[PDB]
RNA sequence: GUCGAAUUUGGGUAUAGGGGCGAAAGACUAAUCGAACCAUCUAGUAGCUGGUUCCUGCCGAAGUUUCCCUCAGGAUAGCAGAAGCUCGUAUCAGUUUUAUGAGGUAAAGCGAAUGAUUAGAGGUUCCGGGGUCGAAAUGACCUUGACCUAUUCUCAAACUUUAAAUAUGUAAGAAGUCCUUGUUACUUAAUUGAACGUGGACAUUUGAAUGAAGAGCUUUUAGUGGGCCAUUUUUGGUAAGCAGAACUGGCGAUGCGGGAUGAACCGAACGUAGAGUUAAGGUGCCGGAAUACACGCUCAUCAGACACCACAAAAGGUGUUAG
RNA sequence: GUGAUUUCUGCCCAGUGCUCUGAAUGUCAAAGUGAAGAAAUUCAACCAAGCGCGGGUAAACGGCGGGAGUAACUAUGACU
RNA sequence: GAAGACAUUGUCAGGUGGGGAGUUUGGCUGGGGCGGCACAUCUGUUAAACGAUAACGCAGAUGUCCUAAGGGGGGCUCAUGGAGAACAGAAAUCUCCAGUAGAACAAAAGGGUAAAAGCCCCCUUGAUUUUGAUUUUCAGUGUGAAUACAAACCAUGAAAGUGUGGCCUAUCGAUCCUUUAGUCCCUCGGAAUUUGAGGCUAGAGGUGCCAGAAAAGUUACCACAGGGAUAACUGGCUUGUGGCAGUCAAGCGUUCAUAGCGACAUUGCUUUUUGAUUCUUCGAUGUCGGCUCUUCCUAUCAUACCGAAGCAGAAUUCGGUAA
RNA sequence: GGUUGCGGCCAUAUCUACCAGAAAGCACCGUUUCCCGUCCGAUCAACUGUAGUUAAGCUGGUAAGAGCCUGACCGAGUAGUGUAGUGGGUGACCAUACGCGAAACUCAGGUGCUGCAAUCU
């Protein structure tokens, strides 16, 4: 005997019974995958402005 | 009604490049086994040939057995099967096999092989590829034949082919004896083309051609020194006792 | 066999226009690239280095890491029933800012000054957008301007 | 050698033509394409007469062939053979397929047969040009060749002068002055737009406002 | 394919950790060996009555075999390995390319 | 057939299962033989066939992805149920608009490149070759092709300057915009930038349309992994109730009215009843409903009579009807 | 193995077998021998039959081709 | 009497050993076999202008080659055509004008490139070390291939810069076992030293049936579980081929297209041929021919009555109503 | 406005053929000791602004020029195409309804614009 080989009929419809959904946007992108450089600088600028509030707010 | 050809002959050759079958395509014509066949198409390692009778095909595979090592054999694929007899109507496929080692090629034999027939090295040349395969040992002259049947039961490959050689220029020849029936065993100064003008090196090998060879000659060959082979069979040799250098032919 | 190679089906997807072969011109270099800008994906034929898939071609998305000579672009694709976010690196050629966006920022500052006006002037706003409403009445005068008379015009051949 | 025309009658398949792909493909039955007095002025045959297609169909080579002989035999025996000029406008290019015979479908591409035409509905397929009193054997003539091809077509009268893109009083305007010229089988007409200079070297009769 | 006997390039051995001279050779096998625990574990399955027991490898499709080569710090002689595309031919020392010569003989 | 023996036959005795016996048939060895019979190991194993026991209620599939000595089977993703949990006008949407990208199919084109291709007209010969006048000529006088000039007939799934429709990416704001001056080892010639901030200003016309039996999140587990049909696009084939794809709708899992009859066509999707109204299809009788009305056309010594559908063509006719 | 009688039983020992009052330094296990080492171990020489080499054998298995020539106008193919 | 430390007997080691035992003897597939590889990959097209997409569809490629054909910098312009220069001619070398690439770039094809990515020179090892992120195929696993950075160390260039192999899209491989480099670091468990062995991090030895068994035939003496998922036979769909019938009319028929014939073409019917297909049947529909016996079809061989003829008669030839 | 150096967009800027260019600037142009490079001071290097020229380059103008570019009550609402019907037609294909809508061809007009710095009867 011969199969059937392929098809992409059915798909769309098994696709939509549950959303297609997005992939949800958060305030703060993970630093994953940024330039060192950028990052072992951008560690010591937020040390610094916590302890400038904190000093302030002291 | 499709089937029209009512035989085929499919010969084939596992070979890159195809010495014998260039041969076969010769030596065909000239005693000339080709007329019964209707047409002839072609494949990637040969060809097919196709007849309408089912005895014009049976003299062609005799015809090969004649002249080549081969392997074969025949199937068949039914059509009509008439209720009035003397046509059931029947169609035969031949499938040849040519054997892969070409006239010219580097060979390295199996080990029990090698003690059988006459107890010759492993390390052989290829001498005449007739209907059945001959070798030759370029440093002590020797000869020895391996028929089809051996041969198939246990198959091996050539070593390296002719797209593996390269070109030396011989210096002198010193011949130390012997002479079964080529004048053997020439003791060959030769250097590499590619040597001859830049740098000093020298290689010095035993070597059938002696009857033939001239010092300042172009010859061919395989150059061991440099090649990483892959064969288990070479693997089992004795990386010391194998030639530096081999030389197939004149030229 | 099938084949599926990184470039197959890209003939006419990386070819270089009609007369626009060649160098390419400096303002794609000079062009300044920040973090949440929106940029196009244009495959450019002539540089190798840095190029994006096919299946990027025509798509767009947001930038969210700058290097020497590249930029990091995050893409959704979907894939059976839900979408990826897919991160690339893209050498500044194949790409460029996204002009709906420049659009946007235009009437933003333009809806500053309509609001800060307004309270100025004396009340009422209204700045929202209106799609295209049915339109009015009028009166078209016949003066100078007889309605000429057609009708449907017999068949012929000329061949 | 040949199946029946009924199997390769419509338009199926895609163009196919003879290429480095195909490479190997018959001849053309179909060889000479124009026929009678073709070293003939445009000022002879101002008469046109099409036969023009009706059907999205193919015509084959050897139906072309046929069809060129039979409008020939008769217009040369009864006017003359130099009292026209026959043209073919169809060539046929597509290459037609056959399944000529492991198994019956098990590897199944077809070898080239023959070669065949693409015609569509408006398309023109035979012309002639004529004198004005040599009308009715062009139409009787080309009345047989319409039963060697296969579907309907019709005959019609054109209103242009001969080859030409020009009506009938259209030609006469600008040839009454110097602004046509023969060239040898068709004609060349003066533009507005070019150098001024060899727009003199030819068209002297133009440039001049008298006769 | 054809290297040159010396190449220049990156050691990291303590007091060198930059570029020097390194004497190029070729990788060799090393030999067998008993004593070995899969040889000795080998020989005790393989003894008695049974036969074979292991599987025994057949049916090989390669023809050439990868290149690795032998580097060696000439300031402080520490080795470091370097593997190479598959090639037919392979030798180390002269016979370079020259300006455009055609074919003889 | 043979019938005085290589004859026929009783009783006793010997040969026992990978063994015996065999004038050789794989014959015979207690109706059992290309390996007897009995008991046990043994409920041997089976991706294969058959069966699998009460009622109602709610939800409700799949024949597709990748890997496997895989293709009558599995694992994996998908579709389904169940349990919920965090919150509560939500941010979303098999949709449109506005703005803005991406594409090389249909068409078109070849007096545009590439390749194919019919015809003449004008030229060019120190130059592919013949003839005419020749001692030869980098000579003329005729000629057939090669290129050159402006024309002309016709084409391309694996050609192209141009280039649709349909389908397709992003944006349309509070996680926002503007002002003010802090952090840093990064960056700059330079407290210049860069990124993240402190403090202040800007609210329900808060920044297109329509909708929203909520939005988001997690665990766990069933069946399924032979599909088939229809319009449109389609490749193989002369074609097929044939083989293989593309988007959507169906049957499979589905009754009901219609097509006489039919898995898929048209209509329309089902709790139990009453009344009204229609769909598709019909209204001479079978058969519920006008042997309604109106303008025409056909007479057939094979009339014709409702989509899918159950066939008819080229070619002809002072048959009759209009042009 | 062949299968009464009668009359015959051609050529072939390369291949596969079988064989041998033949050759000898080509291959070759265990134990034994020597050297290296603290020892476990390692490396070498030595070495039975068999294998290989050389002879015999077809009422052993079996096989009995292909290409060229010249003589009688041809042909046959006695001959090369 | 013979024979005698040899035989014999016991343990180990080599040879021989279908006499005997156990086992194996790929997959896809218009039935199976043969062939092929559509089994791991790459270009164009099929492919219906995002992406995805099948067939034993079409046109071809891959198991390599390269210390430069890799890296940086400098100089320069190619294919071809025209016009010239002793020997020198269609082709040698030199000069000038034209020249958008019509050349070259290791190899298939497609893209790309002109003070270069092409040709010729100078200097070189970035084809290096440390490990993470990402793209493609995708389960968002592995394998291969590729992209952008970082921390060192270098190459080249006056410099900006460029460089982690080949201008881009193919050129390749797990666990177990062996072996090499590194730390010269950890362990041998009563405590030590030296050999030996075993670990940790990174490569190589290979599985082309390419996510990776160690493998010959035969059954016409055969067996079991199944299969109409699948052949051999009726039936069904189709009608290329076979059979039968038209249209047109260049020619044949002494004379004359059509009494009778008829080429090049073109439109059909039939299921008395043979293919193509695999829908039904493998818990069985008895598979050739002849004998016997009934009925139906007409495409009429004879018989009835007619019409044409190159029909004088005779004998024939073509057609109509007729089974 | 003219010219120079560095540019942006990359033919409205290119191509072919003739014509004009005051001032300054470009340019050709002169020399070979030095650094430097060649078969050759031709190119490239250095030196002099000296001996001389607008003859070339360069900038502008002309041409019922070739090309290129923008448009149009040009072709054409044509070709094609999404959606619909128990529409037509034996078929091949074709009309209609609700929408979207090219290219060639024809005619008209155009032939570089502009940033930074310096300098000019
Ligand atoms: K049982
Ligand atoms: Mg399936
Ligand atoms: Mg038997
Ligand atoms: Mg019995
Ligand atoms: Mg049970
Ligand atoms: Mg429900
Ligand atoms: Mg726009
Ligand atoms: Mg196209
Ligand atoms: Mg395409
Ligand atoms: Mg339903
Ligand atoms: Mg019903
Ligand atoms: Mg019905
Ligand atoms: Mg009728
Ligand atoms: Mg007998
Ligand atoms: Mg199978
Ligand atoms: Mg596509
Ligand atoms: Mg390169
Ligand atoms: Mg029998
Ligand atoms: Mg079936
Ligand atoms: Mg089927
Ligand atoms: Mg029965
Ligand atoms: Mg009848």
């Amino acid at each position: 005997a011969k199969s059937k080989n392929h098809t992409a009929h059915n798909q769309t419809r098994k696709a939509h019974r549950n959303g297609i959904k997005k992939p949800k946007t958060y305030k703060y992108p993970s630093l994953k995958g940024v330039d060192p450089k950028f990052r072992r600088n951008h560690k010591h600028a937020l040390h610094g402005t916590a302890k400038a509030l904190a000093a302030a707010k002291k | 009604t499709t089937n029209t050809w009512r035989a085929t002959v499919q010969i084939r050759q596992k070979v890159p490049h195809k010495r014998t079958f260039l041969f076969l395509e010769q030596l065909i014509l000239k005693h000339n086994a080709h007329v019964d066949t209707i047409s002839i198409s072609e494949a990637k390692d040969g060809l097919d040939f196709f007849y309408a009778q089912k005895n014009h095909a049976v003299k062609m595979i005799d015809f090969l057995n004649a002249v080549v090592p081969i392997k074969h054999k025949k199937s068949e694929e039914l059509i009509s099967q008439d209720t009035h007899t003397g046509a059931s109507t029947y169609k035969f496929s031949y499938s040849v096999e040519i054997v892969p080692i070409c006239k010219d090629d580097l060979v390295v034999l199996p080990k029990k092989l090698a003690k059988s027939m006459g107890n010759i090295s492993q390390f052989v040349l290829c001498s005449k590829i007739s209907n059945t395969v001959q070798f030759m040992d370029p440093t002590t002259l020797q000869t020895a034949d391996l028929s089809p049947s051996v041969y198939w039961r246990a198959p091996f490959n050539a070593l390296a082919d002719v797209t593996q050689l390269v070109e030396f220029i011989v210096l002198d020849v010193d011949s130390t004896g012997i002479s079964r029936g080529n004048r053997v065993l020439a003791d060959i100064t030769v250097a590499r083309t590619s040597d001859l003008g830049v740098n000093d090196q020298v290689y010095y090998v035993r070597s059938h051609l002696g009857g033939i060879c001239h010092a300042g000659d172009s010859v061919m060959g395989y150059f061991i020194a440099n090649s990483n082979y892959n064969s288990d069979l070479f693997d089992g040799l004795n990386i010391d006792y194998v030639p530096d250098v081999v030389l197939v032919k004149k030229l | 066999g099938k084949s599926h190679g990184y470039r197959s089906r890209t003939r006419y997807m990386f070819q270089r226009d009609f007369r626009k072969h060649g160098a390419v011109h400096l303002s794609t270099y000079l062009k300044v690239y920040k973090v949440g800008d929106i940029v196009d994906i244009k495959a450019n034929g002539s540089i190798q280095k840095g190029m994006p898939h096919k299946f990027y071609q025509g798509k767009t998305g947001v930038v969210y890491n700058v290097t020497k000579s590249s930029v990091g672009v995050i893409i959704n694709k979907m894939v059976g029933n839900r979408y990826l976010e897919k991160r690339l690196n893209l050498r500044v050629e194949h790409i460029k800012h996204s002009k709906c966006r420049q659009e946007f920022l235009e009437r933003v500052k333009a809806n500053a000054a309509k609001r800060a006006e307004a309270k100025a002037q004396g009340v009422a706003v209204q700045l929202k957008r209106q799609p295209a409403q049915p339109r009015e009445s009028r009166i078209v005068s016949t003066e100078g301007n007889v309605p000429q008379t057609l009708a449907p015009v017999p068949y012929e051949t000329f061949i | 050698a040949r199946r029946p025309a009924r199997c390769y009658r419509y338009q199926k398949n895609k163009p196919y033509p003879k290429s480095r792909y195909n490479r190997a493909v018959p001849d053309s039955k179909i060889r000479i394409y124009d026929l009678g007095k073709k070293k003939a002025t445009v000022d002879e045959f101002p008469l046109c007469v099409h036969l023009v297609s009706n059907e999205l169909e193919q015509l084959s080579s050897e139906a072309l062939e046929a069809a060129r002989i039979c409008a020939n035999k008769y217009m040369t025996t009864v006017s003359g053979r130099d009292a026209f000029h026959l043209r073919v406008r169809v060539h046929p290019f597509h290459v037609l397929r056959i399944n000529k015979m492991q198994q019956g479908m098990r590897g199944a591409w077809g070898k080239p047969h023959g070669l065949a035409a693409r015609v569509d509905i408006g398309q023109i397929i035979f012309s002639v040009r004529t004198k004005d009193s040599n009308k009715d054997v062009v139409v009787e003539g080309l009345r047989r060749a319409r039963y060697k091809f296969p579907g309907q077509q019709k005959i019609i009268l054109s209103k242009k002068w001969g080859f030409t893109n020009l009506d009938r009083p259209e030609y006469l305007k600008k040839r009454e002055a110097g602004e046509v010229k023969d060239d040898g089988a068709f004609v060349k007409f003066l533009s507005k737009k070019g150098s001024l200079e060899n727009n003199i070297r030819e068209f002297p009769e133009y440039f001049a406002a008298q006769a | 394919v054809n290297v040159p006997k010396t190449r220049k390039t990156y050691c990291k051995g303590k007091t060198c950790r930059k570029h020097t001279q390194h004497k190029v050779t070729q990788y060799k096998a090393g030999k067998a060996s008993l004593f070995a625990q899969g040889k000795r574990r080998y020989d005790r399955k393989q003894s008695g009555f049974g036969g074979q027991t292991k599987p025994v490898f057949h049916k090989k499709a390669k023809t050439t075999k990868k290149v690795v080569l032998r580097l060696e710090c000439v300031k402080c002689k520490t080795r470091a390995q370097l593997t190479l595309k598959r090639c037919k031919h392979f030798e180390l020392g002269g016979e370079k390319k020259q300006k455009g010569q055609a074919l003889q003989f």
